[PDB]
């Protein structure tokens, strides 16, 4: 019973709009325009993770250090107690020590 | 006005040792004809763009490097190529009696 | 080729016909099933299985094999020791000969580091280079080069070929500035005065002997004689060579490069050197 | 207390160069390092060793498991098989055995069990490559 | 489609303006400017003159000399001490 | 008046240039108005889809910024308390009413964070990736080097009609030298077309080389893609980035 007794809508993709059709464009910056743009700044996201990749511990250090001063007050209660149970996690459970 | 999609079918002419020797002759004379190196830019431009425009088949960017001699274009223009459609070469390779296609494309 | 031939016969490349290399993609081992499930290969109970093993080098009590073995200065001062990148004259006779050290200049650490033959990282106590005695035998090229340390043996091979050596000492800032020009005019600083050397190393740079760039020119014959003497060869006159004005060329000692002076600005924008006029700065950047 | 000039030239001097420039031409080869030049005109066989970009062969030692010696013929264009047929027979009388080898077509490269690099270097340099 | 305008380096240099807060402290001070004179050279704006040091600060650079990097002389005379006493 | 390149760049002595035939959009059978000759380690490399994989992913991947995040049981709401003693009961033990086992509750291993796929491929293997896309354009006969992307009318039909007539393929990545001087012909007939996509050259890319079908190049494109490509051989490893002067580098 937990499967659908009726077809779902059909889904059409237009593979053929703009963000398709130009998807990928200027990953060559740098190669191709004398170095002065890195790729990595055409990267649009959040701040502390623009150009950079780490794990969670890591990723969650990064985002305190950066926005830490930033962010509401819950939320950086609780950005503090992810980062306290990941270092403890990766620094003293696991498989392989 | 676009002109009629043109077929990419082409069967080689019967004088076609001629046809080539003739616009060799016209772009380009010594014996030995078939052995006339095309490295000269301006002479193959020349006699490719000739022969394309004759006989209605040109040779591609990817042979185009390949054509370094007079005998390499006259390998690709005596080598045929034909454009039918899969159906129409499946039902034309002499289909058995007990064997029918169709396409409901 | 037969590749692009087969290429031309084959459909067309898109991005529903991609495969990665076989072997560079591992399969992610994930813990379902019988094989992987179960235990999921972590084994029975104990710390193991609950992931709280002790950590790494504790033996189970037993004072570990890392806490009971004496220490020891083997590493004591590791961060203060100079270091100095080896460069043999294989390696500057490789360069010279594939032009990318050119021995009708004065060569230096600069030109070491445009021609890849060295990389300094003055952030990792390298103090500059050595000249090695590595390829004497095979060494020809004339050349005035200028390094930081040098082996008997390595100025002995440079003086027999004609050329000049002298040993330079370059403080941490100004090697780097040295070894990265470009970055340090983009700083937009004038250029600081090369300090002197560190007590210790004085005496080193002032000695002859090891044609220090400190040491008193009316010795460095005598000791070019004895170089000449001990390993058998002929010191040559280089003040008759037609490079001698070249050979002799050598930079003063609060100069870190070859005509710019302590306290100019290289703006690198409009090609252009602005050079200070204040007589205190002109004081400060001469002394 | 500002004063431009353009004595430009001692920065010019510094600047570094992004491009490998040309081996410089020599009356007498081989170079005091050894370096020759890649003869021309170009071998005529079946297959070519293009230079590295230092202009230097492109014969490499490896290692992996710290056991497994390698040496790699990289940059090869061509009959990559008939580089290997050669490479066998040159091999042979020195090792005692027809030398093990992987002949990456995809790369281009020719990989033989054991240390040759100098032995392969001084081949290829006298076929020309 | 038409792919949009490449993106580029902002052309010229770039100053903030020092009352916004949110501007970085590190954007406000002298060496920045001393960085806008040598990346975009006179189109900087920065008068030249900044790039040394004000007589106050030619100063303390030369207190902290004498204080730390002492004169060859001063070298050589503490090691024929020093000699003098080990022999 | 044929138009005839040559290679600005030295060729290898064992390779000789590859050739194409140089076209024109400012008539529907102009298909040959020149011959041009492509530099061979750009346009004639190995075919290594390997290459072409390993870039396409990267192009993909690198970009990539997943925004999924699910709240751990120390964030979902409530759960301090323990729902019932331990013992006694007769139920399960638990210690509190959001950890992962509890409707509501939190999850265990689940999406954390906006996570970031940032890696990148050295600048060399970014370059073979596009050399290689070039050569198996080439060789499969979907690479079309024009003159210029003049064309006649900025009519969308005529381009389509042209194409079909030329029977490229139903999607056209053309290139131009830069993004100012492209035609306003071409950028009107391109804007409105959606198969159809004009770019600059600093803009090709090997997932929009392998989206498209049919990649149309202009002589000044292609000398750019030479000149850019073939550098990455024979550039020194670099002391600083690019973007810093050099004594040879524009
Ligand atoms: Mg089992
Ligand atoms: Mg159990
Ligand atoms: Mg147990
Ligand atoms: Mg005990
Ligand atoms: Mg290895
Ligand atoms: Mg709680
Ligand atoms: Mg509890
Ligand atoms: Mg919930």
């Amino acid at each position: 019973i937990g499967i659908r007794l009726t077809l779902p809508p059909p889904k059409v993709v237009d593979r053929w709009n703009e963000k398709r059709a130009m998807f990928g464009v200027y990953d060559n910056i740098g190669i191709l325009g004398n170095f002065e743009k890195h790729p990595k700044e055409l990267i649009r996201g959040p701040i502390w993770l623009r150009g950079w990749k780490g794990n969670e511990l890591q990723r969650c250090i990064r985002k305190r250090k950066m926005v830490g001063s930033r962010m509401f007050a819950d939320d950086l209660h609780n950005l503090n107690k992810r980062i306290r149970y990941l270092y403890k996690h990766f620094n003293r459970h696991g498989k392989f020590r | 006005v676009c002109p009629p999609l043109r077929s990419r079918a082409y069967t080689p002419p019967e004088d076609l040792q001629s046809r080539l020797e003739s616009y060799v002759k016209e772009v380009f004379l010594p014996s030995n004809w078939q052995d006339i190196s095309l490295e000269d830019s301006r002479l193959k431009f020349n006699l490719l763009a000739h022969l394309a425009d004759d006989l209605g088949h040109v040779v591609p960017n990817s042979r185009l490097h390949q054509m370094c001699r007079v005998r390499d274009v006259l390998d690709f223009y005596n080598v045929p190529i034909q454009d039918r459609s899969k159906f129409d070469e499946l039902s034309a390779s002499n289909l058995p009696p007990n064997l029918k296609i169709t396409w409901s494309y | 080729a037969r590749a692009l031939d087969l290429l031309r016969g084959l459909p067309r490349v898109s991005l529903a016909n991609l495969k990665p290399n076989p072997g560079s993609k591992k399969p992610e081992r994930r813990p379902r099933g019988r094989r992987r499930g179960r235990k999921c290969g972590r084994g029975h109970k104990g710390e193991r299985q609950r992931g709280t093993r002790p950590r790494l080098g504790f033996e189970g009590g037993q004072t570990p094999f890392y806490i009971r073995i004496p220490k020891y200065g083997f590493n004591e001062g590791h961060s203060f020791r100079r270091q100095y990148k080896p460069l043999s004259l294989n390696r500057l006779q490789y360069l010279i000969d594939l032009g990318r050290v050119d021995p009708s200049q004065p060569i230096d650490l600069t030109q070491l580091v445009n021609g890849r033959g060295v990389t300094i990282q003055p952030l990792k106590r390298d103090y500059g280079v050595q000249l090695v005695e590595e390829g004497a035998d095979t060494f020809t090229a004339k050349v005035n080069i200028e390094v930081q340390l040098a082996s008997e043996l390595a100025i002995a091979a440079i003086e027999k070929n004609g050329g000049v050596v002298t040993t330079a000492f370059y403080d941490p800032r100004s090697l780097d500035i040295v070894c990265k020009p470009v970055p340090f005019f983009l700083r937009g600083q004038p250029i600081p005065k090369r300090m002197l050397p560190p007590e210790e190393l004085v005496p080193y740079y002032t000695d002859a002997k090891n044609r220090g760039y400190l040491a008193d020119p009316a010795k460095f014959p005598e000791a070019r004689l004895e170089l000449a003497r001990k390993y058998g060869y002929i010191l040559p006159d280089i003040t008759k060579d037609e490079l001698f004005k070249m050979l002799c060329t050598r930079k003063d000692p609060r100069q870190i490069f070859f005509g710019l002076a302590p306290g100019w600005v290289v703006n690198m924008a409009d090609k252009k050197i602005l050079k200070p006029t204040d007589e205190n700065l002109l004081k400060y950047y001469t002394s | 207390f500002v004063e431009s000039v353009d004595e430009y030239q001692f920065v010019e001097r510094l600047l570094p160069a992004t491009r490998i420039p040309d081996p410089p031409k020599h009356e007498h080869y081989p170079t005091p390092s050894g370096w020759q030049p890649p003869r021309d005109p170009p071998p005529n066989l079946p297959y070519f060793v293009r230079r590295s970009r230092m202009h230097n062969i492109p014969v490499y030692k490896d290692i992996t498991h710290g056991n497994r010696q390698m040496t790699v013929i990289r940059k090869v264009e061509g009959d990559i098989w008939a580089l290997q047929k050669d490479v066998e027979d040159f091999l042979s009388p020195l090792l005692g055995k027809t030398p093990v080898t992987q002949v990456n077509e995809v790369t281009g490269t020719l990989r033989i069990k054991g240390y040759f690099d100098q032995e392969l270097k001084a081949w290829l340099l006298e076929k020309g490559f | 489609y038409r792919a949009r305008p490449p993106p580029r380096r902002r052309p010229g240099p770039r100053w903030p303006d020092p009352e916004d807060l949110l501007t970085p402290r590190w954007q406000l001070g002298p060496r920045y400017a001393a960085k806008q004179f040598a990346r975009y050279g006179a189109a900087s704006g920065v008068v030249p003159g900044s790039l040394w040091p004000s007589p106050e600060q030619l100063r303390e650079l030369e207190a902290e000399e004498r204080e730390w990097y002492p004169s060859l002389a001063t070298m050589q005379e503490s090691l024929r001490v020093k000699q003098l006493a080990e022999e | 008046e044929p138009v005839l390149r040559k290679v600005e760049l030295p060729v290898p002595t064992h390779r000789r240039p590859v050739q194409a035939w140089v076209e024109s959009l400012r008539g529907f059978e102009q298909e040959r108005v020149g011959l041009a000759d492509l530099h061979p380690d750009v346009f004639a490399t190995a075919p290594r889809l390997d290459i072409l994989h390993q870039v396409a992913m990267w192009q993909k991947n690198f970009k990539r910024i997943s925004y999924a995040k699910t709240k751990t049981r120390a964030e979902v709401r409530g759960g301090g308390r323990k729902p019932w003693p331990q013992k006694g009961t007769g139920r399960a033990r638990h210690g509190s009413i959001r950890s992962p086992l509890w409707r509501g509750g939190g999850v265990a291993h689940g999406p954390r964070g906006p996570t970031s796929y940032y890696y990148m491929l050295p600048m060399k293997v970014r370059a073979l990736g596009l050399k290689v896309a070039l050569t198996v354009k080439l060789a499969q006969d979907d690479l079309h080097i024009m003159d210029s992307l003049e064309l006649p009318t900025g009519d969308p039909q005529y381009l389509t009609e042209l194409a079909h007539y030329r029977r490229w393929g139903d999607s056209v990545l053309l290139v131009d030298l830069t993004h100012e001087e492209m035609p306003q012909s071409i950028v009107e007939a391109t804007s409105r077309l959606k198969t159809f996509n004009l770019i600059p050259a600093v803009g090709l890319n090997v997932h929009s080389m392998l989206k498209h079908q049919t990649l149309v190049l202009t002589l000044p494109t292609v000398a750019f893609l030479e000149d850019k490509l073939l550098w990455q051989d024979s550039r020194y490893r670099p002391l600083y980035p690019f973007s810093l002067p050099y004594s040879d580098f524009p």
